[PDB]
């Protein structure tokens, strides 16, 4: 067999951040934007506690692409983008990477490389009128499909055929937007659903959002498990002589393996050396 | 500037008919719902009816006391809204306002059933 | 139709005072409630939309809150130009009904 050294301690180094991310105002909002003009909010420089997310209704969908919900408290993303809107029931399947349809093409398109989470919950008791909730509209006609995360709020009359419209609707000249008719008596596939899309991006720049993972003391010259801003690994941390430029955070080897890391708190450089190992 | 000039108000005998007009300017009349609201002398506001935009089907809703007597019409050509009332009684006297339900297509948070802009109001009196 | 009641209907206060107007609906109307201000001899003006959103051009001293069957309009610091009649209007149903009307006067 092959002998290896086993770790003795586990250390976590997270940024010294106290503020709590404003997920309550994103989720417990009085109104949600229309799908064609979905509301985008930037979340950064705060501690993101997702353990409270489930505290807003019995989630109908919590599909996470690239990560898992149970692990969301152990990661350190860089920027969070929260896009909130309202759609219908059967249309909720269109909010996913590599999808097609009315919402995917003309309202909200998710890139194929999407990494994040999608939340949808039924909101028939909030966004339905017995006479019809006409506050929510979706685009029905466009020249071409949308680029990922592109918002189209134009309301110009759509010209389909060769006949000019001159700004007057009618045959061959349809109004681009069509309004939802949410009612309390509609079917589940037609009832309103509130959708919040979180778009994480990892690595690169220093992480500004992090989970509620406590940071322990930093120990060097020992074979330990380490977790630097979501970067997990095993090895021995040692002082570095590297000319790490101020912006540079971590260094890579020939095999693109993290070999030097900048401590998120002390802003000091640490070389990572794999624990002694070999064959017998 | 958004303006809603009204005309056609006046006095009428019981059982008569008048044709109120409300000409809109300064905004896209096509995309805005138009509602009629009346205020009895010394009383609170009462809702008369509503006509939706042509892009939403143009269905017309009326209050219970005025369902079978009033008729709300619109013409996008001259950006004008019309309220036709017939078979009046002594209880229909009030100051009638024409109101709009402009929808903000840009921001996204645009209400559709809020009286954003109001006309100056015209006085309609029913007497012998 | 939905029965809609205001409370109170004769409240008065002086300048630099806090005023709260309560508006109760006969059934759950979610957030479809609007607050209007009518000065004597003038057309009404929209103040609060969706029962929690300030309208553009309205001073920040007007605030809306509540949901379900209870709504409240709060004026933090009353002003000489804030004496008027306030109406709460529901849009949950197709038959829109206004409130009873609250008159805010001076002492």
């Amino acid at each position: 067999s092959n002998f290896r050294v086993q770790p003795t301690e586990s250390i976590v180094r997270f940024p010294n951040i106290t503020n709590l991310c404003p997920f309550d105002e994103v989720f417990n909002a009085t109104r949600f934007a229309s799908v064609y003009a979905w509301n985008r909010k930037r979340i950064s420089n705060c501690v993101a506690d997702y353990s409270v997310l489930y505290n807003f209704a019995p989630f109908f969908a919590f599909k996470c692409y690239g990560v898992s919900p149970t692990k969301l408290n152990d990661l350190c993303f860089t920027n969070v983008y929260a896009d909130s809107f309202v759609i219908r029931g059967n249309e909720v399947s269109q909010i996913a990477p590599g999808q097609t349809g009315n919402i995917a093409d003309y309202n909200y398109k998710l890139p194929d490389d999407f990494t994040g989470c999608v939340i949808a919950w039924n909101s028939n008791k909030l966004d339905s009128k017995v006479g019809g909730n006409y506050n929510y509209q979706y685009r029905l006609f466009r020249k071409s499909n949308l680029k990922p995360f592109e918002r189209d709020i134009s309301t110009e009359i759509y010209q389909a055929g060769n006949k000019p419209c001159n700004g007057v609707a009618g045959f061959n000249c349809y109004f681009p937007l069509r309004s939802y008719g949410f009612r309390p008596t509609y079917g589940v596939g037609h009832q309103p659903y509130r959708v919040v899309v979180l778009s994480f991006e990892l690595l690169h720049a220093p992480a500004t959002v992090c989970g509620p993972k406590k940071s322990t003391n930093l120990v060097k010259n020992k074979c330990v498990n380490f977790n630097f801003n979501g970067l997990t690994g095993t090895g021995v941390l040692t002082e570095s002589n590297k000319k790490f430029l101020p912006f540079q955070q971590f260094g890579r080897d020939i095999a693109d393996t993290t070999d030097a890391v900048r401590d998120p708190q002390t802003l000091e450089i640490l070389d990572i050396t794999p624990c002694s190992f070999g064959g017998v | 500037e958004v303006q809603l000039v009204q005309s056609g108000g006046g006095l009428v005998k019981p059982g008569g008919s008048l044709r109120l007009s409300c000409a809109a300017s300064g905004f896209s009349f096509t995309n805005a719902w138009m509602n009629w609201v009346r205020q009895a002398p010394g009383k609170g506001l009462e809702w008369v009816g509503r006509i939706k935009s042509k892009a939403d089907g143009g269905t017309t809703d009326y209050a219970a006391p005025v369902k079978g007597k009033f008729t709300i019409s619109r013409d996008d050509s001259k950006n004008t809204l019309y309220l036709q009332m017939n078979s009046l009684k002594t209880e229909d006297t009030a100051i009638y306002y024409c109101t709009s339900d402009v929808y903000d297509f840009s921001t996204g948070f645009g209400q559709r059933d809020d009286f954003d802009y109001w006309g100056q109001g015209t006085l309609v009196t029913v007497s012998s | 139709d939905i029965v809609m009641t205001q409370s109170p209907s004769s409240l008065s206060a002086s300048v630099g005072d806090r005023v709260t107007i309560t508006c109760r609906a006969s059934q759950s109307i979610s957030y479809f409630l609007n607050w209007y201000q009518q000065k004597p001899g003038k057309a009404p003006k929209l103040l609060i939309s969706a029962a929690s959103s300030l309208q553009s051009g309205v001073p920040s001293r007007f605030s809306g809150s509540g949901s379900g069957t209870d709504f409240t309009l709060t004026i933090s610091s009353l002003q000489p130009e804030d004496f008027a009649t306030y109406y709460c209007q529901q849009s949950y149903s197709s038959l829109i009904t206004f409130g009873g009307g609250t008159k805010v006067e001076i002492k």
